Parts: structure tokens; C-alpha cells; sequence
RNA sequence: CCAGGGCUACACACGUGCUACAAUGGCGCAUACAAAGAGAAGCGACCUCGCGAGAGCAAGCGGACCUCAUAAAGUGCGUCGUAGUCCGGAUUGGAGUCUGCAACUCGACUCCAUGAAGUCGGAAUCGCUAGUAAUCGUGGAUCAGAAUGCCACGGUGAAUAC
RNA sequence: UCCUCCUAAAGAGUAACGGAGGAGCACGAAGGUUGGCUAAUCCUGGUCGGACAUCAGGAGGUUAGUGCAAUGGCAUAAGCC
């Protein structure tokens, strides 16, 4: 590369709530604090939640309730 | 913080500060901070991380911003393909819950341009 | 949003549903009740509520079950 | 390149038996990451476009190209030799150190993460993608930011299919809808 | 005579109101002081359940004694810090309660979510001379249910008239 | 008055109140050189983004470009940096 034209791209601690602390190269600054990444994100079940879009005809059973 | 996906207010105690999340007003709120422990009177910026984390997984309890918002728009477009008299309000734009339109209804009807 | 012990129906379609059940799909039923509410065991029949002047049918789906018959007929028209 | 060597040792044993390719040369690599940000605002303000070239370089981590009005258009006021877009060609090292980052730190913090589509390619194996949204990488604090300015990302690889091209993301675990 | 529908429609214009746009305020907690009136196919304690609207059980009262019925502005303390903001509450979604043969057209109310217009209003124009204007709550008739209307009642309480 | 094409009859030239258009400049780079580069218009994919900006890829092969009218020329580029 160019030198002098670039940010400053330093290795930083990336740390998620789900525990995967990850080693990157970034401008942040130092020591990124996350809340989500990969092995944490519900892309394997939170996904699927409006997929289920219910019955209608349950909800009768649950007000007939006979 | 980043609360349910969003949450950046500050300077504000926290029960107000948890309602900038789509699905949660004050005593949603309230119900939140009194499971995670956590008193109504702390600033966001005073919070310390091992309680950012507790209110992360207690929010997650109750419908919130993402899936919210497809849940409600849903159930319009649930009302509006049925044809029923709700969803036939919903299509024309005016107000659904049986009330007068002779003069009023400027909400569901916009600005009285001509 | 009204009566929740027992959801209503008009004695004068339930009569006239279980006998229309057990026959099959048949002509539109008639009736005058757009107070009573849409049991599941209507589904598929063309029933043909009054709105004021015509008995406009309505095909009973799975999802107007919790929903009452007078709301498939609009008695008033606009332009 | 820590999904370099992912690539070099799991990718390319997964992928030559997926498609039965008789060398390791068939099979595809992702050569560049290029980082779109066309601006379109330039014309009313010419601080507004390096506004948005600062924080591509502090998504990326090199200084950006802006780049120039091609044609002209009028339908836009545009003429030629404006500055109009913003653009980051990554390749090598921190073409896959933005690989990383992007899949498992950016990603995640989309507001509504359903799964990116499948049918964005553009049928020869490169894949392009939209962000909408700047915030998600942090290396943009939320204080100092006062415009949203989304970007658009395209990945170019040397698949002959597109087909191809979507066995490739997927051993990345590039999740999807 | 009957059932269902309409009287509640809605590109718009007007009248009379209600609630606002906030800090002389909002919210949270604590706490003080009324008058008038209604009640028996009615008013409904206390207790228990429910976040709540309410429900169950049910005394008492044709009433200066029983119930509706905790008056609210006020005052203390805390917080908010001038932001479309802890302002405003429309609208809409979901979940309910009650009345009634029945709440879709087309009831009131509660709960959760939503959180729009609005930052004092053009030309114009209205009311008011003292316990008045303003502001705060309460009751009644009509009524199975359904008022911000109407008719009453008290609380605080001005300015100005050459 | 000057420039370009046709009339003009395959060298040159050639008339008409014949048929079409331009010029009375610009440029200190738009000149010199060295080094580099290759267009138009579509097609698909892609945040705002739209027939039409900016990206990626493919098709296409100069239908582009030339400071200015038209003809001749131009990839070794005379086009672009």
C-alpha cells in the first residue's frame, strides 16, 4: 500500500455476551465490546418465529373451550 | 447500549430509556428492570456491563422492534386480504373502529388538501 | 370482544348448518343473522348473509372463525 | 487471514468433491471485495462526499477512491468529472481480514436479520449485497454520525456459475435467507 | 305485522365544545379540606379473587344513621431540565370485562403495545364587573348499556372600569 | 471574404439567384516529451437509486471520442490519464 494515506489498522479484542472473543484487525480504536456475532445471533431459531403465524381455528378452541 | 437492537439513548434513567425499543412502554419497562434486579433510577451510562447483559435476555422475553413489526403488519394484511369490514377500512384508509367521518377523522385521512 | 361465556350463533343457522353438514356442499344458504358468529364446522359453505337488500355470498375459509357473519357484507356502498 | 487458511485447508477439500473438479485450480476463489457508496449529494454540498469517504476508510481500513461522473445526466443535473461515488477495491489480506468482520461482526448487528438472499447473484459467481445502514460496523461510533449512508458491498469471485458461486459463500457459513 | 339494514355514509365547508401544545408543568410517593344529590325488578359495604375494567360471596338501606363515595386542584418530598421531549394523546394491533335475546355495520370500559397532528394559532370574533371571569372536581335527570352535552353543586379565586 | 461536402462526367480543375452546412476563434494546456490506458449502447446483480448517477460482471467491438461545420483520417492511437 501507500503509506501515510491509510487509517490506522491495528489489531483489536472483539468480545460478544455469548462468549466468542475474537482477535481482528481493525479502526476501532482498541478493544471492541460486542452484544451479538455469528455463534451468537438466532439465525437458527429466532428466524423462524413469524414463520410459525399461528391457527385461527385454535383460537376458537380456546374460547369454546368444548 | 444496543438493547434489543437498537437502544442508543443516554443521560436518561432507564425506564425511560427502554421504552426507545418498538414494544415496550413504561410498565413494560418496569417489568423488565424489576426482573433484571436493576433500580429505575440508574443512567445507561452508569450501568455496568454485567447488567446491560441481564437486560438483554430479559427483553427478549416479550415481542420487541424486529419481529413486532412484521407480527402487526400481518395482521393488517391478515384483515385486509380476508375482505371483512376492518380490513375493507384498512384498503380505503379511514378509521376502523366505528367512529364518525362526516367531519373528523383527519388522522386516518391525512391533510384536507382540496 | 362480547360474551365470553359462549360464543353466539343464531338457533336458526346452527338448525340450518348441521342439517347442511351432513348433506354436503349445497345451493347458498340464506339467512338474515349477521349477528352470529362463524363456528369452524362452516367452512367451505357459501353462505349468503343479508346486507340490506341482497343476501351477497360469502365462501367461509378457516380464517373467519372468530369473526362474526355481518362483517362479510358491507350495507352501505360509496362512489 | 484467519479465513484464509480456512479457505486453504477446509473450503477447498469441501468444494473440489462437491463439484468433482479434477484439479484445485477449477474450483473457485474470491478474488476482491469492492465497496460501493455511491453518494448522489455531492452536487449540493462538496463536504458531504468526504464525510462519506472518511468512514469508508474506517470501515475498510484504506483510503477510499472517489470516484467521477462517467456520462452525464441531466435527469440527476449531473455532468461529467463530478464527483459522484466513493468506492474501496479490497484484495489479499485485508480482503479476507473484511471477510471476517463482516460475517461475524457486522452482519449480526443488521436491525431485522432475516438471511441475505440467494437470488443476488448476478450469474456469474459474484455476489453484491446492500447494507442500508452504516451503523453496523463499528468502527462508526453512534455519537458522531449525522447521516444514515448506506453502502453496497459485491464480492467478486472467479466462479464460471453462479451456481458455484453459492456452494462457495455457504462454506463460509455467509448464512442466508 | 316482521326480519335485516339505515338514522352513525364522507372529496369537503360551517357552528358549538373537549383535550392539548407544557416547568404557574409532567410523573412517582405521602397527605388535608367540600357542598349538593340519588337509591328497591335499586344503591351495593366488608371480605376474597383479578395488573385492571370487574367477578364471587354478600351485610345494610325506601334512608341526617346504609351504600354510591377515596373530592380534585392543594400541600410536602423526589425526579424530569426545555426537548416534539417522562409534553400531547389521536390512531392502529393484540388481549379482555360488563350490559343486553344480541356489540358485524354501530356501545362503554380495561390491559399491553403503538405513539400522529400540535411548540399558543391569519383576516376576523366571543364571553365576563366579584365570590364574577378563570380553574378544579362532585352529583343528577334521560337510561339495560351508552355523554366532552344538559341541569345542578361546591373548592381555589383574580384583573380592570379614566 | 474564407472552410467542408455534392453537382464534378474514378488525376487536377470546373458554372448557375443549384442542393446542404460552417468561420471572423479557442488553448500557458487543449502545446512538447516520456510512461500508461481503450470506447458507445445494452444485459444481469446491487443501500437510498428512479428510463437514466456511482459499483461488480458479461455481451458488444469503436455504433465512442476529436475545443468548434462537414469530409478525410485515427488503436503504433491523432481518443483518455
Amino acid at each position: 500500500m501507500k503509506k501515510d494515506i491509510h487509517p490506522k489498522y491495528e489489531e483489536i479484542t472483539a468480545s460478544c455476551s455469548c462468549g466468542n472473543v475474537m482477535k481482528i484487525r481493525s479502526t476501532v480504536g482498541h478493544d471492541l465490546n460486542l452484544d451479538v456475532c455469528s455463534k451468537c445471533h438466532p439465525f437458527f431459531t429466532g428466524k423462524q418465529r413469524d414463520v410459525a403465524t399461528g391457527g385461527r381455528v385454535d383460537r376458537f378452541n380456546k374460547r369454546f373451550n368444548i | 447500549a444496543r438493547i434489543a437492537g437498537i437502544n442508543i439513548p443516554d443521560h436518561k434513567h432507564a425506564v425511560i430509556a427502554l421504552t426507545s425499543i418498538y414494544g415496550v412502554g413504561k410498565t413494560r419497562s418496569k417489568a423488565i428492570l424489576a426482573a433484571a434486579g436493576i433500580a429505575e433510577d440508574v443512567k445507561i451510562s452508569e450501568l455496568s456491563e454485567g447488567q446491560i447483559d441481564t437486560l438483554r435476555d430479559e427483553v427478549a422475553k416479550f415481542v420487541v422492534e424486529g419481529d413486532l413489526r412484521r407480527e402487526i403488519s400481518m395482521s393488517i394484511k391478515r384483515l385486509m386480504d380476508l375482505g371483512c369490514y376492518r380490513g375493507l377500512r384498512h384498503r380505503r384508509g379511514l378509521p376502523v373502529r366505528g367512529q364518525r367521518t362526516k367531519t373528523n377523522a383527519r388522522t386516518r385521512k391525512g391533510p384536507r388538501k382540496p | 370482544r362480547s360474551l365470553k361465556k359462549g360464543p353466539f350463533i343464531d338457533l336458526h343457522l346452527l338448525k340450518k348448518v348441521e342439517k347442511a353438514v351432513e348433506s354436503g356442499d349445497k345451493k347458498p344458504l340464506r339467512t338474515w343473522s349477521r349477528r352470529s358468529t362463524i363456528f369452524p364446522n362452516m367452512i367451505g359453505l357459501t353462505i349468503a348473509v343479508h346486507n340490506g337488500r341482497q343476501h351477497v355470498p360469502v365462501f367461509v375459509t378457516d380464517e373467519m372463525v372468530g369473526h362474526k357473519l355481518g362483517e362479510f357484507a358491507p350495507t352501505r356502498t360509496y362512489r | 487471514a484467519k479465513l484464509h487458511d480456512y479457505y486453504k485447508d477446509e473450503v477447498v477439500k469441501k468444494l473440489m468433491t462437491e463439484f468433482n473438479y479434477n484439479s484445485v485450480m477449477q474450483v473457485p476463489r474470491v478474488e476482491k471485495i469492492t465497496l460501493n457508496m455511491g453518494v448522489g449529494e455531492a452536487i449540493a454540498d462538496k463536504k458531504l462526499l468526504d464525510n462519506a469517504a472518511a468512514d469508508l476508510a474506517a470501515i475498510s481500513g484504506q483510503k477510499p477512491l472517489i470516484t467521477k461522473a462517467r456520462k452525464s445526466v441531466a435527469g440527476f443535473k449531473i455532468r461529467q468529472g463530478y464527483p459522484i461515488g466513493c468506492k474501496v477495491t479490497l484484495r489479499g489480506e485485508r480482503m479476507w481480514e473484511f471477510f471476517e468482520r463482516l460475517i461475524t461482526i457486522a452482519v449480526p448487528r443488521i436491525r431485522d436479520f432475516r438471511g441475505l438472499s440467494a437470488k443476488s447473484f448476478d450469474g456469474r459467481g459474484n455476489y453484491s449485497m446492500g447494507v442500508r445502514e452504516q451503523i453496523i460496523f463499528p468502527e462508526i461510533d453512534y455519537d458522531k454520525v449525522d447521516r444514515v449512508r448506506g453502502l453496497d458491498i459485491t464480492i467478486t469471485t472467479t466462479a464460471k456459475s453462479d451456481e458455484e458461486g453459492r456452494a462457495l459463500l455457504a462454506a463460509f457459513d455467509f448464512p442466508f435467507r
